[PDB]
């Protein structure tokens, strides 16, 4: 169940890698891809 | 690209499954937080979970935004393309 955690955090940076080349694909946004990456990094964090 | 407006539909599609993508996560992670099949609260703390809740929704309303974003830019540009015949009649 931690180990349920764990892995749905490993899951969501996948997600969240998945984002950021889409975001490049659909080329001062440079600010976009720093605020996504925060909110997962506390996500992230929270869940180790 | 930002010249093709089918284009630009097509990314807010992805942007609309990213958004969907993560709703699903957000509340699989919820869950689990709550830790529920008696399990008394040795679960997860009520601050890292606002933490978490406040994440997530930000993340679900910027993707929202650049879904609504493109689909606005794909609709200026024909409303541009169909004046701009128009104008030339």
């Amino acid at each position: 169940h931690g180990a349920m955690i764990r892995a749905q955090a490993g899951l969501l940076e996948a997600e969240h890698q998945a984002i950021v080349r889409d975001v490049l694909a659909a080329g001062a946004c440079q600010e976009f891809i720093t605020q996504l990456g925060r909110n997962f990094q506390v996500i992230y964090e929270q869940a180790n | 690209f930002m010249t093709d407006p089918h284009a630009m539909r097509d990314m807010a599609g992805r942007f609309e499954v990213h958004a969907q993508t993560v709703e699903d996560e957000a509340r699989r992670m919820w869950a689990s937080a709550q830790n529920i099949s008696s399990g008394m609260a040795e679960a997860t703390s009520l601050d890292t979970m606002a933490q978490m809740n406040q994440a997530f929704r930000n993340i679900v309303n910027m993707l929202h935004g650049v879904r609504d974003g493109l689909v606005r830019d794909a609709n200026n540009y024909e409303q541009q393309e169909q004046a701009s015949q128009q104008i030339l009649s």
